[PDB]
RNA sequence: AAAUUAGAGUUUGGUGCUGGCUCAGCUUUCAUGCGCCGAGCGGUGGUUUAUACACAUGCGAGCUUAAGGCCACGAGUGCGUAAUACGCGAGUU
RNA sequence: UAGUCGCGGCCUGGAACGUAUGCGUGAUAUUAGAGUUGGAGUAAGUCGUAACAGGUUGGGGUAGGGGAACCUGCUCCAGAGUC
RNA sequence: UGCUAGGUGACCCAAUACGGGCAUCGGGCAAAACUCGCGUAGGAUUAGCGAGCUGGGUCGCUUUUUUUUUUCAGCGGCCCAUGGCUUAUCCUUAGCCUGUCUUAACGGUACUAGGCCACGGUGGCACUGAAAAGGGGCCACGGUUCUUAUGAACCCAGCAGUGUUGAAUUUUGGACAAUCGCUUGAACGGCGGAUCCAGAUGCUGCUUACAAA
RNA sequence: AUUGUUUGAACACCCCCCAAGCACGUGCCAGAAGGGUCGGUAAAACGUGCGGUGUCAGUAUAAAGCGUCUUGACUAGGCAGGCAGCGCGUCUGAGCGUG
């Protein structure tokens, strides 16, 4: 998955990972990656976009990243 | 193997009806509503439908039910069951659709 | 890399060179054999047609030649009539020579004499050749003397 | 702990062949009648199957410090192509 | 050291070639169809005996003759009877 | 060549203290583009290929850049060797493969999603870009409208929707929130008929009597 | 955690294949059928009521693809005898080839 393709087209990146955002009864994320390609995937300079780079520090095999500069009120019932 | 053979073996996937084309269903125009005398031992005068069809063809079509409503520049829709007691007629006239609706009291 | 005959070389610089390859058919189990022509270029025009050459590909010099001649295994051997005259005298020359030689001793039974002989000579020499690469052995098999 | 072969009726005064037709199998349609359209959670599927026919109207690539800087990725169809195609396998200047 | 200098960047120029296009003149392809003929289908219009022991023993063959079924030769096959 | 991280700045912006853009360098991996080995619908009522139909030389084939060593092709012009193929050409069908259905298997054939190619009403061509055009540029065609007739405007095989034909084909819906893309150094920023959610509609898996806590 | 009781509605079929049968109606007429076909005045197929079998918010018809179909046979047909050995030979194709 370049920036050339779709999200759900054939890629040469063998996996986005097993992953499930779904709650599930307790320790509520997924399992996380499988892995010894993603080290080799972000060490060739395949970058990653903003919420995989979340959930990778998220899992801790990656440190975190700051994401608020500055507050003005978020309208939550845009859904 | 032998070579004959290993050239030996896409044909015409043949329509076993060739007046539908392949369709189940089209309707058309009836040219003539006329009745004839079939082949013995029947001889019950059966009523039958030439309709100029969707595809631009004609063939002849089997009245079904007792008595109908067609005339000339009358519309129809056609199936593919036919008549066996006359020779080389496969149609059948569904009933249930447009000017040629069900019988009375069915 | 293929090993396949050549079969033209009227050609500039250039040798067609026919190879069998043998391709399947999933439908009959069968595996047919077809034959494919390909362009080879040769540098030194050393090709006689029936030669068994060894082509391999390399950098492309053409449209359609695309291999390159490696190395010819076995020689076409061709005619050279003025040879084959020669070999005319040489050989009507050993037969004349032979039966005025022999020529109670019929030549057949000198020349039969002489391949029975000849057969007896052979078949020490490589009964010898047994003896050296096996030793005092029954030619039972080499397979169990190969302990 | 490897999950692997259904026929019958039809031809003839009857019997057996000879091959064909049909029905019972599975899958498939905004198929066509007749009948319900209670309400929710979902999967999915339409190659407007066809017309690569003619398109009313509206919307789909705009972002950004007048000016300049970035917008070949996504969607649709299969005309043409029987082979610079597509697939598979080796090596790349 | 002040008009020079400019290998190198931007600009009026001609032009082989290159569609669609025109009267000649070819190919493959399409339905319209003049117009002829054949196959098939059909309960009662109809003329003779091919066929079957089957009444001249028929026919694969190539030509002749007759309002019609057809027959005339010449080798074959017996896949017609039958002693 | 294209991305991401670094390191640099006689540059620009921000800064009660320091980070961005902007230029250049180089590490990482990467695409791209070419080549060849094979596979591939039938037709003799297609039998020779009306052709450079194949090869060799010569040039043109629009860049040097780390140590011993380094840089395709008939693509065009010219000679030239006269050969190259013979299911060769020509016709017509057809996007191709995995798929899906079935069969016990071998096989035989309409989809799912998705891989690649092709095309954008028809045909020709160019700019820029590293690489070319589905709502980018020019011309010719064919349509659709209008002119006071001289000429201009437009091209749904994008979404909804209209019309013919059809047995049959859906709502002129909402929304950037989730992705993912494009963009922007504030701002959970801007946009996207991709998508995500709702509709109509075949197939399906799965519930369904009310009352009351 | 709380309490009461219960099986709809249609469609097709009902001679054999194929599960299911009788009455009146009309008698080769109206008709049905996928095939064999049934009706030619005592219809177990067609007009209708009763009764029953299949599937069930579905059901039948129509088509289409596969199988059945060894019905293009490689697994897996054959070829005097249904249909199928070319009139015969020369024959360096391809293929099979240690006396």
């Amino acid at each position: 998955m370049e920036k050339r393709q779709a999200r759900n087209s054939g890629v040469r990146k063998e996996d986005v990972g097993w992953w499930d955002p779904n709650p599930a009864a307790d320790g509520n994320m997924h399992l996380g990656l499988n892995f010894d390609r993603l080290k080799y995937w972000l060490t060739a300079g395949a970058k990653p976009t903003d919420k995989v780079a979340e959930l990778l520090g998220h899992a801790g095999v990656l440190p975190k990243v700051p994401q608020p500069p500055h507050y003005n009120p978020r309208d939550p019932k845009d859904d | 193997a032998t070579v004959g053979q290993l050239l030996g073996g896409a044909k015409t996937r043949k329509c076993r009806i060739r007046q539908l084309d392949g369709s189940p269903f089209k309707k058309g125009i009836c040219l003539r509503v006329y009745t004839t005398s079939p082949k013995k031992p029947n001889s019950a005068n059966r009523k039958l439908a030439k309709v100029q069809l969707s595809n631009g063809l004609k063939a002849l079509a089997y009245i079904p039910g007792e008595g109908h409503n067609l005339q000339e520049h009358s519309m129809v829709l056609v199936s593919g069951n036919g008549v066996r007691d006359l020779p080389g007629v496969k149609l059948r006239i569904v009933r249930g659709r447009y000017d040629c609706a069900g019988v009375k009291d069915r | 890399e293929f090993i396949g005959r050549v079969v033209s070389n009227r050609m500039q610089k250039t040798v067609v060179v026919a190879v069998s390859y043998v391709v399947w058919v999933p439908k009959y189990k069968v595996y047919q054999k077809r034959v494919a022509r390909h362009k080879a270029r040769d540098e030194s025009q050393a090709s006689v047609i029936g030669d068994i050459v060894r082509i391999r590909k390399s950098r492309k010099f053409s449209r359609e030649v695309s291999y390159s001649v490696v190395d010819t295994l076995r020689k076409a051997h061709v005619y050279d009539p003025a040879a084959a005259a020669a070999l005319v005298a040489t050989r009507d020359a050993a037969r004349a020579a032979a039966a005025a030689s022999t020529g109670r001793s019929d030549p057949w039974v000198a020349e039969a004499a002489r391949r029975l002989d000849a057969s007896a000579a052979r078949l020490a020499a490589l009964r010898e050749l047994y003896e050296k690469e096996v030793g005092p052995g029954v030619p039972l098999s080499g397979a169990v003397l190969a302990v």
